[PDB]
RNA sequence: UGGCCAUGGAAGUCGGAAUCCGCUAAGGAGUGUGUAACAACUCACCUGCCGAAUCAACUAGCCCUGAAAAUGGAUGGCGCU
């Protein structure tokens, strides 16, 4: 194990690299294997996706194999989490299709708000709970018989902004799922030529 | 096995049931009771003095039905050589039933368990208030027997006086006659009379226990010269045995005749631990009602419906309760029903039309529940536990909770 | 269904398993049974009308409540199917030695099984499915005497066949 | 009552520990051997159980 | 995939016979936590950073734990690193 693996590794992404002559570079980030399974049955006919390491620092040896350049371009671009999205069809169609797709995932406590998150007037779906969880931070709450009304929309938190772990707790109880996004697209390998989200 | 002993006793709680029902003209019955040690002939000749005496009985129909019962238990008597063990309990007569059939009856059996009661009764029914009576106290105690010359140990059901083991030592004299030795062979001879209450003590454990659990639900010490209490209190006694010790009695004479000495003294005490375990059982049902919990249920209509699903831990059932299980059935369209009804709502209830239809809706014999739950609780949650009306707590669950209820395994939501 | 007791619609879905016959400890209604007016006791007859003569060897239980009216449907469970399809039917109290026989050959009959799957698996079709439900047997072993392992590299049929 | 991260910050410093089961020298919960030269750093080490 | 035995509940999880395939980058028909039972949590394969050794299982030397006695005490004593 893991010798004869190493070596069927690098036979399915020279398959891969020979089948298609176009490649969709996509940041991984946090994502869950629900996530994964739903991307392979949406892009199951056309794209066959792939999560890689440092032997996809192995292009080099698709590029030595007596034929390729233009590889050589896309070696300083295997760097964070990346997986790969092998496909034959076309590109900018397939950008709107990675971007469509996507994912919800509930908020990360900590780190960055990419859109100015928002708390609409509505009941919490409860009985005579904790308001006071709502209402430490800056947020007005009643208790309007029994379940918990938030009673003004209002900004909780802007874009750049850290966000506060009490306050993820309350939109994860909420139901409230603007954080994460699912997958990102860094680069791309079309025929040859490169483009960058363009 | 186990299972085996468990159908073999059903089969006789059957018989049982049966017999009593029985019924007959004058005295024609007969209920006949023999103990395992006695002897056939005695018994083979009380019968023939009885024949005896029967042949001058004045009113016919009785006469001759008497005779000819007594005549078939003296044959059946001489198929056996020997009184078997557990006793013989039979029953013979000439019953009386529906469709004016007056047959002949004669039923035989070494009973399980073994029988400690002699009866010779004629009636016009048959009396199994003995083979009753034991089948509700199966309850074993033990009986270790201290005593300076030897031990024994033996057991106790609510009948039968058993004999388990016993030995004799050669225990050492009381003095020493030098001054210097005096103190050593004091000690010497407390060394010998520690070592017997370990090998007494030892040989408890062999005996009383099973699978690393007691068979008798108590135990007791009887002697004198507190030896029993050099045992009882001792840390080489194993504590699964000692906390069974309900009695320590002190006894005149030693052995098999001060043995039932200490079941006579004993007697009060060994009856009380049936009202102890009632009591303990729902005194922990009702610490559940003390409290919020909810892992409780009562009432035919809940603690039924609590078997049924998400099943009970114990089912708590009095005796009396009479409430009982009747299998309805349509005329027409073959539609059924079964309810668990009071004695009032079961004798005579008009709500037994089917109504939708527009037919009588006719009530099939029932059978009444305490037999129901006894017939299969082992296909559902188990430990069903029957309790009196004699304590405290016990009263209360009777009169107050309709002397049905029971623990469950987790905690129960109900509505309506 | 929400504030007091309303019913709007009602085509309420709840997964239930396991339902040979009637069954003595139940558990079938409490919970969500009678709080959304599907009773007990008629709800126990009616899922035994459905799950009746086949399957009496364990059986799947998706229970569709239309306001009082309970559509007990058989979901196809892999294992379930092959011991529907064994050397049938001892049914219940001896039995007892036990439900492993397992010599039942299967061979074209697994190919409803494959298909009967509800799309799943993430599957390059049949070619794929085949290695899984040949496997899925606990009990059969596969054709007439032979092994599940790997005599299933060697497939020759029904690649076409299964979509 | 008290404030869940204020709780863990308190846990941290009383129960989120090992213990040696020679000498029930109470220890950090990484700790794979015991301190104590009079058990001989063990290495026997249970956790010390968590209030239910 | 409520897999099978076990219903008293074990859909990975009181136990035991099993014990493979798919997707696979890859996850055991499951190390545990815990559950009536789930859930929820937790425990490979792979990356991002960092920057050369790293780690396992035995084995035997000294040292230490194991190592408790009654007048105050004895490598002979003083002492000795
Ligand atoms: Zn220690």
């Amino acid at each position: 194990d893991r010798a004869t693996w190493k070596s069927n590794y690098f036979l399915k992404i020279i398959q891969l690299l020979d089948d298609y002559p176009k490649c969709f570079i996509v940041g991984a980030d946090n994502v869950g294997s629900k996530q994964m399974q739903q991307i392979r049955m949406s892009l199951r006919g056309k794209a066959v996706v792939l999560m890689g390491k440092n032997t996809m620092m192995r292009k080099a040896i698709r590029g030595h194999l007596e034929n390729n350049p233009a590889l050589e371009k896309l070696l300083p671009h295997i760097r964070g989490n990346v997986g790969f999205v092998f496909t034959k069809e076309d590109l900018t169609e397939i950008r709107d299709m990675l971007l469509a797709n996507k994912v919800p995932a509930a908020a990360r406590a900590g780190a960055i708000a990419p859109c100015e998150v928002t708390v609409p007037a509505q009941n919490t779906g409860l009985g005579p709970e904790k308001t006071s969880f709502f209402q430490a931070l800056g947020i007005t709450t009643k208790i309007s018989r029994g379940t918990i009304e938030i009673l003004s929309d209002v900004q909780l938190i802007k874009t750049g902004d850290k966000v506060g772990a009490s306050e993820a707790t309350l939109l994860n109880m909420l139901n409230i799922s603007p954080f994460s996004f699912g997958l990102i697209i860094q680069q791309v390998f079309d025929n040859g030529s490169i483009y960058n989200p363009e | 096995s186990a299972a085996d002993r468990n159908v073999e006793i059903w089969k006789i709680k059957k018989l049982i049931k049966s017999l009593e029902a029985a019924r007959g003209n004058g005295t024609s019955m007969i209920s006949l009771i023999i103990p395992p040690k006695d002897q056939i002939s005695r018994v083979a000749k009380m019968l023939a003095d009885e024949f005896g005496t029967a042949s001058n009985i004045k009113s016919r129909v009785n006469r001759l039905s008497v005779l000819g019962a007594i005549t078939s238990v003296q044959q059946r008597l001489k198929l056996y050589n020997k009184v078997p063990p557990n006793g013989l309990v039979v029953y013979c007569g000439t019953i009386v039933t529906e469709e004016g059939k007056e047959k002949k009856v004669n039923i035989d059996f070494e009973p399980f368990k073994p029988i400690n009661t002699s009866l010779y009764l004629c009636d016009n029914k048959f009396h199994t208030e003995a083979l009753t009576a034991l089948l509700s106290d199966d309850s074993k105690f033990g009986f270790i027997v201290i005593d300076g010359s030897g031990a024994l140990f033996g057991t106790l059901q609510g009948n039968t006086r058993e004999v388990l083991h016993k030995f004799t030592v050669d225990l050492p004299k009381k003095h020493g006659r030098a001054a210097q030795s005096a103190l050593r062979f004091a000690r010497l001879r407390m060394e010998k009379r520690h070592n017997y209450v370990r090998k007494v003590a030892e040989t408890a454990v062999q005996l009383f226990i099973s699978g690393d659990k007691v068979n008798v639900a108590g135990l007791v010490l009887a002697g004198s010269a507190d030896f029993k209490t050099e045992l009882s209190q001792s840390d080489m006694f194993d504590q699964r045995l000692q906390s069974k010790v309900l009695k320590l009695v002190d006894i005149s004479y030693g052995g098999e005749n001060g043995f039932n000495q200490a079941i006579e003294l004993s007697t009060e005490v060994l009856s009380n631990v049936k009202f102890i375990q009632e009591k303990k059982l729902i005194g922990r049902y009702f610490d559940e009602i003390s409290q919020d919990t909810g892992k409780y249920c009562f009432g035919v209509e809940d603690t039924l419906k609590a078997l049924e699903m998400g099943a009970v831990e114990i089912l708590i059932v009095y005796e009396n309760l009479d409430i009982m299980r009747y299998v309805l059935h349509c005329q027409g369209t073959e539609e059924e029903k079964i309810l668990y009804l009071t004695p009032e709502q079961e004798k005579d209830k008009s709500h037994f039309t089917d109504k939708e239809t527009g037919q009588e809706h006719e009530l099939i014999e029932s059978m009444p529940l305490l037999e129901w739950f006894a017939n299969n609780y082992k296909k559902f949650g188990a430990t069903l536990e029957i309790v009196t009306d004699k304590s405290q707590e016990g009263s209360q669950f009777v009169k107050g909770f309709g002397g049905i209820g029971g623990i469950l395994r987790y905690r129960v939501d109900f509505q309506g | 269904m929400p504030p007091k007791f309303d019913p709007n619609e009602i085509k309420v879905v709840y997964l239930r398993c396991t339902g040979g016959e009637v069954g003595a400890t139940s558990a079938l209604a409490p919970k969500i049974g009678p709080l959304g007016l599907s009773p007990k006791k008629v709800g126990d007859d009616i899922a035994k009308a459905t799950g009746d003569w086949k399957g009496l060897r364990i059986t799947v239980k998706l229970t569709i409540q239309n306001r009082q009216a309970q559509i007990e449907v058989v979901p196809s469970a892999s294992a379930l199917i092959i011991k529907a399809l064994k050397e049938p039917p001892r049914d219940r109290k001896k039995q007892k030695n036990i439900k492993h026989s397992g010599n039942i050959t299967f061979d074209e009959i697994v190919n409803i099984a494959r298909q009967m799957r509800h799309r799943s698996l993430a599957r390059e079709l049949s070619g794929t499915i085949k290695e899984i439900l040949g496997t899925a047997q606990s009990v059969g072993c596969n054709v007439d005497g032979r092994h599940p392992h790997d005599i299933i590299d060697d497939i020759n049929s029904g690649a076409v066949e299964c979509p | 009552i008290i404030e869940p991260s204020l709780r863990q910050l308190a846990q941290k410093y009383n129960c989120d520990k090992m213990i040696c089961r020679k000498c029930y020298a109470r220890l950090h919960p990484r700790a794979v051997n015991c301190r104590k030269k009079k058990c001989g750093h063990t290495n026997n080490l249970r956790p010390k159980k968590k209030v239910k």
